[PDB]
């Protein structure tokens, strides 16, 4: 049988319901062979290369591409060369909202300095005892959970006055 | 001068007082806290001085000399004043190139306050407040000299040419025993 | 670790934690604190008295600078001819003590060795 | 951004967790326009055409394609000109089990007679009050729930003594 | 790592800060206490590492 459009909506709803256990992760602190366009990520893997750390997700929501005029006044988002709108879990099958939005920010001295070349999002992460802070290095994590999405990325700096930031819009199927 | 008004550290080696015995349900004097670490640092200085001396090279501190007599010292470990310090100042001095010249390291004390370094404020709150300010810090940066007699000599030269050496970690009292 | 100061408001109140640093044995870890090494079922080298690494490195200059390398005792060579391989002749270096290029060497047991037989024509 | 295999697996786990609410459904009791050449399943469809009824799923599990030597002593499955093995939910990621197996039998006279041409599996079905039986016509159902998976077929026929067994193997992403 | 939220140890060898100078009528910080013991043990460690190695019997 076929996997239907609304099956992808219900699976996007499930991933959004896990939001409290969702963390950004970043990695690959040493170069690729060439830096303009790195290769495809090997989806059999469950952890980043050269893991730098983890930061709790600030935002997790359903989204969909917008249509003009009436969506242009709503809870608007921009990503992936398209205009988007936020969708709440109880509207998901009326809006058609099969896409999951994920985002976090890193500020000041809270994680290692320099540059990075891999990005991903995990669910079900757990810290070691007594560590309640939202920024974690690999020795402070008790369990890394499941790496849901990850990719190879062009680098940026972080230094003493600059905000670093990472986000995705993601779904269960690339093309039917 | 830590006996002064802000701190009032009561430490003095002549009194032969080695421990601060706190008691319950009494004020916690800041002077007691200062003396608590001063005693330990003084005895650690004594323990170092019975083995080492002011300028004793442990490892690293490789010197280099340019054609313009510019002398540059790389990172390493050295005994200077009651402690073994990791030098990494990346300091440089130019030698005259005539007569005896004694490169040495000078230790400069400086008081760092929350007004200068904002990170010394209370981390739990994370912002300027009435309760944010707290203790100060004593900063001891190392600098390179040419012929200052007060500084700890690390190398000696004549006419630009190196005059005395050790292949291994310098220890003044160990050499006096070996001799 | 709970406060036990009798007759105060903070009695039985929680306070500071403690950092506990305990020790245990390990095998062939290059970062471990090597207490001994053993050769073929015996102790390889003696560890007689208090150890100081940089004091021995100060002596590593003076030893060869004063009298070079020299044997103290032992280290005789004996042929034994053991059948460890038909193309080798086996030999033993006896127990002994020496000073070599800065450092003392002291073995409580003989060390077993072998050399290939000669078949070149 | 692109999908991962780890996500296909966790989403198959979620649809296996729903098993108690899962029913087979069959429909399309009159001819196609061409009985040799049915159309494709239009994925936004919420119910079968000409619904005959519902039967509780007799089996719901994760599966993966069978491989020698390690499956030479495990629970075998034969389906769709292929061979398969069962996977338990707490082994899904280690086994790579992104496929769901769904099956039921409609036996003898327990649901309406004649021909059928549509087949699928729902979740979240509820019967009307006082009905506890596992075979239901649409007038005994109170809520039909959500149709996860369905497909079209060329026709088959039942007389009162004869049985229809219907099943699918599915995954969240159809082709790459 | 003692630099994190439960303890917030502010000690760092590269800053060359060797003494915590407390002041009167101020709110006491546990981070200052942690740094106070961290320093004097760090210089005892440097003193030890100039004589010994992480594999010596006494």
């Amino acid at each position: 049988a076929i996997a239907t459009y609304n099956s992808h909506v219900e699976l996007a709803k499930y991933l959004v319901s896990k939001a409290d256990s969702v963390y950004l992760t970043i990695g690959k602190s040493t170069p690729w062979s060439n830096e303009t366009n790195p290769p495809q990520p090997d989806e059999n893997a469950t952890v980043l290369q050269e893991v730098i750390g983890y930061k709790k997700a600030t935002k997790v929501t359903l989204v969909r591409p917008s249509k003009s005029p009436e969506d242009d006044n709503k809870n608007l988002i921009s990503y992936g060369n398209k205009s988007w709108v936020e969708v709440t879990p109880e509207n998901a099958k009326a809006e058609g909202a099969k896409w999951v939005y994920l985002e976090s920010s890193i500020v000041g001295d809270e994680l290692p300095l320099g540059t990075y070349r891999q990005v991903g999002f995990v669910m079900d992460l757990v810290a070691k005892s007594g560590i309640s802070k939202f920024n974690l290095v690999p020795s402070e994590v008790e369990s890394t959970g499941t790496l849901l999405f990850f990719d190879n990325k062009q680098f940026q700096n972080r230094s003493e006055q600059t905000t670093a930031k990472e986000r995705f819009i993601v779904e269960v199927d690339p093309n039917s | 001068n830590f006996k002064g008004s802000p701190y009032l550290d009561r430490f003095d080696p002549s009194k032969d007082r080695t421990k601060v015995l706190f008691n319950p349900d009494r004020p916690l004097q800041q002077a007691e806290l200062n003396e608590m670490q001063s005693i330990d640092q003084y005895y650690l200085k004594n323990l170092g001085d019975a083995i080492f001396k002011d300028g004793d090279k442990q490892s690293g501190l490789g010197f280099t000399l340019s054609e313009d007599n510019v002398l540059t010292v790389n990172p390493g470990y050295v005994y200077i004043n009651g402690k073994i310090r990791y030098y990494d100042n990346d300091d440089s001095v130019k030698i005259t190139g005539v007569g005896k010249e004694t490169i040495g390291i000078k230790l400069t004390e400086r008081i760092v306050t929350p007004d200068e370094d904002a990170s010394l404020l209370d981390q739990t709150s994370g912002v300027p407040s009435y309760f944010s300010k707290g203790a100060d810090r004593l900063e001891e940066k190392m600098s390179l000299t040419v012929n200052d007699p007060t500084s700890a000599t690390i190398y000696t030269f004549m006419d630009g040419d190196l005059y005395i050496q050790s292949t291994n970690a310098e220890m003044d009292k160990i050499n006096k025993v070996l001799a | 670790l709970l406060d036990q100061t009798s007759g105060v408001p903070s009695y039985f109140s929680k306070g500071a934690d403690r950092l506990e640093e305990k020790m245990s044995l390990t095998v062939n870890d290059p970062t471990s604190a090597t207490i001994y090494t053993f050769m073929d079922g015996d102790l390889y080298i003696q560890s007689t008295n208090a150890e100081m690494d940089k004091i021995n490195k100060v002596l590593a200059e003076r030893t060869y600078d004063e009298s070079g390398s020299y044997k103290v005792n032992g280290f005789e060579l004996f042929s034994e001819g053991n059948a460890e391989d038909d193309d080798h002749v086996s030999v033993v270096v006896d127990a002994g003590k020496a000073y070599v290029k800065g450092f003392k060497v002291d073995k409580p047991v003989s060390t077993r060795i072998s050399v290939p037989k000669s078949y070149d024509l």
